[PDB]
């Protein structure tokens, strides 16, 4: 026996940073009954086989930490120290905190008379961090006290990602999965720095390679990536659209795409309206005035049934293909060469190493996690990526995919649960205030006359019945419907979304304020701005793992507590280890982890919090009456607890659904209190209730299968590692989406040597099928209204094709592609005293505003101070030595940092001018460590209309060496 | 006898190494600050027996050769830390003759620290300035004997550690140098008859630290 781990018991676990969801082993003292004394690798786990990057392997040291909150501490207006209180005062007193703001602010109707039944006085941000069951009763939560500003990190990735994915697939999530990246020929990575970012994704990368496959790095900047990459191409920011165009050119008149995979599965073949053009950079039904398009213009031909047209030839000269070749054809390899900075050689040599995926017997992937995606036409550049990978057949293929990498250990999951404005759980929309009855928001659901198209969304009906028969299972869902809030149809979506949030904040129109696993005084764009914002909040909730920026905004830099009236509650969280849950990783791998040592000193899981704090306001308003009592006091929340607490098991029960009552669906009978075994069995007459539709399946009669550790493969199965019995992923467990655009018309895979499903004896072998029915029968994306995969994509606000619109403001006044130099859908000042493109990234050793990370004595050991990366020729410029102490600043903010000076960083030029980036991590701030330095996002902008995301890729910078004595 | 290959053909330097070497044996941390470098502890000391080292060193064509040198003690066949050790007190510095390691007990602190780190041709030793005992790795050979692989080795992702017999290791580090050289020409394996921690170097070993081989 090893004495550290004897009498300890042993534990299961996954990673509580990034999406990749590697497995842990705890070890817990006194059999369970004492703390950890060690955590690492799970070596059974399928994805990192024991393997821990040091975030994780430094979990024991986050758990195990005497800096952590050990109770609530209550901050009095204008005090200037913290002042410890017990649970039971800090809920009470929150609960009334909530009343008083809600009563005050509660309006039952808009300005237009409409039914609104919204709170618009308090915001929350958060979480990612939380495990999907705390997720789903948090959002729950907000919105049965009426809120509709409920944001959270995934905003800056959803907002480029989902819209992009899905108007060309269908859904929003990454196509493929981590152990399948194995399988791939050719690996571009283009807007992530994995090796950094999603280390353990390496594993499987250099498996790929093993194997033959070619790794190509296009990155800016080289990095710990590009070292182990076979190609690394420098991009000059923001030249990814004239790249990806580039290599369509390639595709297209190269004859390199898979014409059977083009012609059948994607919208090659479907004809445009003859009110479709593109002139100088502008698309047909442009409103130069309003800078916006009317999309009508964009519409297809339709035949007699109201389905678009098609020519199986792709001769009509408004075929989707043929106009797809007209507007490409500007992006030659010298056009791209000059604005990329890449050299022709090398765009040749990537270009015809992808492209060569085009044939079936090969598979390509692509890569991007953030990189620059957040400005104006991010959107586009993911089309582009997509338009790519549907010419060559690498969407629903192993080793293929658009694999848009999630950031956070439950981002996918805490998106799947609705933490956003815009959505329910599910991806079904919050209602607008037009959507007057239940009957009336189902009608938004488009139709499909095409009989080969499935358009599941037909089915939404039945999943918006059965999440409000969770919520309110004695009340008809049409009465229930009316319980939830509304935003306004006249208003611009994205004044509900993080980036508003925090205007209206600085002009004080939110008293109440939840920073629930956030931490805004780091994490927003221009902080100074934000920090100052804050102060305008009556209250604050902040509810975290450690005292933090945020929690303690009232005393930072340059603050006067006096000065200050916020109310501030800190309540303290425990973290990963100390609680039950699952975690939904980047495959849609919804994964269950476990107790090792109960929570430490009198923190609590966010689930009995959240729980806790809302019974204390049901409570209050059933003894005060005030607002609108109906949805708080019926909110079924007896499903959740079991023996006084938040119940994980009966959450996830809930979320997965059951029978209300005896029903026959689908030529089967089901029984009252039985679980659904899938989202095939919902119904919209009540028989069924279901949290999560995307849940059905998760949770059956059979059991719990996120829990499942079951490494049984088939043959085909063990090929591709799809690993059908380890954990569960939705939808249904089909691991890789779109699978039915691998094989032909009969069944049979294009790569056999790769299968991912296979036609064998009036059955699909191998995945679960995306889509059920007959080889040849349907269309295979069962989630798109028509059933294809859109290389033109009429649903985009900048048009339906990816167009370069330079995202670089200040340094570029020419763009060589069209007479149209910015978006023309879209204000930077370009202040000459800050000449230098500054940039913010992550480095391996540190977690997002750092403030788990600089808790943890080990990572701050390897990286301990904000660092400044500059270019040699740069450093020269501005007599800069290595190790000197600079000053960056611009317009919103100065902040002081060490120089890394390095040929990792080299100018670009633009217009044949050289042009310096300044690199900066934004995982520092004032609380700790001592000489660690401050956020990044000092000198950071707030922003525009768009996007409701800040920039952090590019804004522009000065830096300055601080002068020692001799 | 228990072996390492070390295939830096294939290392992220997502230093997970040097954490891992930190929790198992429950280390503290240095005050460590940026002076112009990724690379921190900025040296092996009594509280680290593992750092990755990091060296840019320029190419043609764009980017760098960023080189990775996860340190740690060699576990020599036929150790000269031993030789010194010896003179001054037997039973200091012993040999695990069904692991191969090589291992410092507390009676190091009787023996010439200084002369033992200097008879090290890796310069690995290190002394403790108050209570004057010498550490570094140990194999993690505990968790060697009772079967498990050492917190080094099963951290990493990317397939750079490796852990096993001598035979099979030393079997494995000529396959893969014959397939790495085709990517990396100057490719070398560290000294592979004289120490049981095999290091495959993509070019000089010296480049990527002075002391990579002796
Ligand atoms: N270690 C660590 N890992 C993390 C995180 C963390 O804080 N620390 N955070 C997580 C989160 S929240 C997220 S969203 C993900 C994001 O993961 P990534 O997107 O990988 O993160 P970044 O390092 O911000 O950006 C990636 C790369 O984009 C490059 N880049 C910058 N501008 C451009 C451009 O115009 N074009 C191209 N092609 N590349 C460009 C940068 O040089 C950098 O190498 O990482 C997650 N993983
Ligand atoms: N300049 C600049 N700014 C950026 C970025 C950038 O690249 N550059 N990145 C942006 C991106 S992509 C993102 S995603 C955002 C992220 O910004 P934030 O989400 O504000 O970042 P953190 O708060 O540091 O990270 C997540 C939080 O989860 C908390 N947490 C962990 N476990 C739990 C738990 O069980 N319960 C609760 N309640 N909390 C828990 C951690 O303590 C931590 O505070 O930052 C954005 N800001
Ligand atoms: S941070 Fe990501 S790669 Fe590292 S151990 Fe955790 S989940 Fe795995
Ligand atoms: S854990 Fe492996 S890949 Fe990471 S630095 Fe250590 S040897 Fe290199
Ligand atoms: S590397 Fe140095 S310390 Fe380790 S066994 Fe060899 S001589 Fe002794
Ligand atoms: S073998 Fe053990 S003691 Fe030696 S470096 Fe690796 S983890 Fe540390
Ligand atoms: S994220
Ligand atoms: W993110």
């Amino acid at each position: 026996e090893l004495q550290k781990l004897q009498w300890a018991k042993q534990t299961t676990s996954i990673c509580c940073y990034c999406a990749v969801g590697c497995g842990l082993i705890v070890h817990t003292a006194k059999d369970g009954q004492g703390r950890a004394v060690n955590v690492e690798g799970d070596p059974d786990h399928p994805i990192n086989e024991g393997s821990l990057c040091p975030k994780g392997a430094s979990i024991f040291q986050l758990g195990e930490n005497d800096q952590r909150g050990t109770q609530p501490l209550y901050r009095a207006p204008f005090s200037d120290t913290w002042k410890p209180v017990t649970w039971d005062f800090a809920l009470t007193e929150i609960a009334k905190r909530i009343k008083k703001t809600r009563d005050a602010s509660f309006t039952e109707k808009n300005a237009a008379g409409d039914l609104v039944n919204r709170t618009e006085a308090i915001a929350s941000f958060g979480s990612a961090a939380m495990d999907n069951e705390e997720c789903w009763a948090y959002g729950n939560i907000l919105r049965s006290l009426g809120l509709v500003y409920i944001e959270h990190q995934a905003r800056i990735x959803h907002s480029p990602t989902v819209p992009a994915l899905a108007e060309s697939f269908g859904r929003g999530a990454m196509t493929n999965h981590w152990n399948d990246l194995a399988n791939s020929d050719c690996i571009l990575i283009m807007g992530s720095n994995a090796a950094e970012n999603h280390p353990i994704a390496f594993k499987w990368v250099l498996r790929a390679k093993d194997k033959g496959a070619t790794l190509i790095h296009v990155d800016p900047r080289f990095t710990r990536t590009s070292a182990r990459c076979d190609v690394y191409a420098p991009i000059r920011s923001g030249a990814d659209i004239p790249f990806l165009g580039g290599l369509i050119k390639y595709i297209l008149d190269n004859k390199l795409y898979f014409t059977d995979y083009v012609r059948e599965y994607t919208n090659a073949s479907l004809i445009v309206g003859e009110k479709f053009s593109f002139k100088d950079g502008l698309f047909s039904g442009y409103d130069a005035a309003n800078k916006k398009y009317d999309k009508s213009m964009w519409a297809f031909e339709l035949d007699a049934n109201g389905v678009p047209k098609r020519d199986p030839a792709l001769k009509h000269p408004r075929c989707v293909i043929n106009l797809l070749k007209k507007h490409y054809e500007r992006y030659n390899l010298d056009k791209v060469a000059a604005i990329t900075g890449t050299s022709k050689e090398q765009l040749q040599q990537v270009y015809k190493a992808y492209a060569a995926t085009g044939k079936p017997d090969k598979a390509g992937t692509i890569m991007y996690a953030m990189g620059w995606t957040q400005h104006s036409v991010g959107v586009q550049n993911i089309r582009a990526m997509a338009m790519i990978q549907l010419l060559l057949g690498n969407i629903g293929v192993a080793g293929g995919g658009v694999n848009a990498l999630r950031g956070e250990s439950n981002v996918q999951g805490s998106t799947d649960q609705g933490l956003l404005a815009h959505i329910w759980p599910g991806y079904n929309p919050v209602p607008n205030s037009k959507a007057a009855t239940l009957e009336l928001y189902n009608a938004a659901t488009p139709q499909s006359k095409d009989p080969m198209s499935v358009n599941w969304w037909q089915n939404r009906p039945k999943y918006v019945a059965s999440y409000l028969k969770a919520l309110y299972p004695d009340e008809e869902p049409a009465a229930a419907y009316d319980y939830l809030p509304r935003i306004d149809a006249g208003r611009k979506l994205t004044d509900y979304f993080w980036l508003n949030i925090f205007e209206k904040m600085d002009k004080g129109e939110f008293k109440g304020l939840f920073a629930w696993g956030m931490n805004p005084a780091c994490g927003g764009a221009n902080a100074n701005k934000n920090r100052k914002a804050m102060g305008k909040l009556e209250w604050l909730v902040n509810v975290n793992l450690f005292e933090n920026e945020t929690s303690s905004f009232w005393k930072g830099p340059g603050m006067n507590p006096a000065e200050i009236g916020t109310e501030v509650f800190f309540l303290p969280c425990c973290v990963s280890i100390e609680k039950e849950g699952s975690v939904a990783n980047s495959g849609r791998w919804m994964q269950w982890r476990y107790r090792g040592p109960k929570p430490y000193a009198e923190t609590k899981p966010d689930g009995d919090i959240m729980l806790d704090m809302f019974k204390k306001v049901r409570e209050l308003y059933a003894k005060e009456g005030g607002a609108y009592p109906a949805p708080i006091a019926k909110l079924n929340i007896a499903d959740w607890e079991e023996h006084n607490e938040f119940s994980p098991t009966k959450v996830a029960k809930l979320m997965n659904g059951y029978f209300l009552k005896d029903t026959e669906v689908g030529g089967k009978q089901f029984k009252k209190g039985q679980q659904v075994p899938s989202f095939a069995f919902l119904t919209a007459d009540g028989s069924t209730c279901s949290g999560n539709w995307l849940h059905a399946g998760s949770f059956t009669d059979a059991g719990n299968l996120m829990a499942r550790r079951d490494k049984t493969q088939t043959p085909e199965q063990a090929r591709i590692g799809l690993f059908p019995n380890w954990s569960f992923c939705w939808p249904v467990n089909r691991r890789i989406l779109y699978n039915r655009a691998s094989v032909d018309k009969t069944g049979k895979p294009w790569n056999p040597a790769k299968a991912v499903i296979e036609w064998k004896d009036g059955k699909w072998v191998g995945d679960v099928v995306d889509g059920g029915g007959d080889p040849g029968t349907k269309h295979p994306f069962i989630m798109q209204t028509h059933g294809f995969g859109a290389l033109y994509g009429p649903g985009r606000e900048e048009g339906p094709f990816p167009e370069h619109y330079e995202p670089l403001e200040c340094p570029v006044s020419k763009n060589p592609f069209s007479k149209q130099l910015h978006n023309p859908v879209a204000k930077a000042v370009c202040d000459p005293r800050y000449p230098f493109i500054g940039t913010t990234y992550r480095v391996t050793e540190h977690w997002q505003t750092g403030l788990m990370t600089r808790r943890c004595a080990w990572l701050v050991e390897a990286e301990p101070q904000i660092f400044c990366e500059i270019s040699k020729e740069l450093a020269k410029l501005r007599g800069i030595g290595n190790g000197d102490t600079v000053k960056v600043s611009s317009l919103r903010g100065a902040l002081e940092a060490v120089a890394i000076v390095t040929e990792r960083i080299r100018p670009f030029k633009i217009e044949g001018v050289d042009v310096h980036m300044v690199g900066l991590p934004w995982h520092y701030g004032w609380m700790v460590p001592k000489n660690g330095g401050d956020t990044a996002n000092l000198l950071t902008p707030s922003a525009d209309p768009n996007t409701g995301i800040p920039e952090t890729k590019a804004f522009m910078v000065d830096v300055r060496k601080v002068w020692s004595h001799p | 006898g228990k072996m390492f290959f070390v295939d830096l053909s294939r290392c992220t330097a997502c230093r997970g190494c040097q954490i891992a070497c930190k929790q198992w044996k429950n280390l503290p941390a240095e005050e460590t600050r940026n002076t112009g470098s990724h690379q921190n502890p900025p040296d092996l000391s009594y509280v680290t027996l593992k750092t990755v080292r990091f060296t840019e060193k320029s190419r043609k064509g764009p980017g760098i050769d960023w080189l990775f040198f996860p340190e740690q003690c060699r576990h020599c066949v036929e150790p000269p830390c031993k030789g010194q050790a010896d003179v001054d007190l037997e039973g200091a510095v012993v040999k695990d003759e069904t692991t191969g390691a090589v291992l410092f007990t507390e009676l190091t602190a009787k023996v010439d620290g200084e002369s033992v780190r200097s008879a090290c041709p890796y310069d690995i030793p290190r002394i403790d300035p108050v209570t004057k005992r010498l550490s570094k790795c140990d194999m993690c050979n505990d968790r060697v004997q009772n079967g498990l692989l050492p917190a080094c080795v099963k951290t990493c992702p990317t397939g750079t550690m490796n852990f096993g017999d001598e035979q099979e290791m030393l079997a494995l580090a000529e396959k893969r140098l014959a397939e790495v050289k085709k990517t990396y020409p100057g490719a070398v394996l560290g000294d592979p008859n004289d120490v049981r921690v095999v290091y495959l170097f993509t070019r000089d070993p010296k480049d990527f630290y002075e002391h990579a081989v002796a």
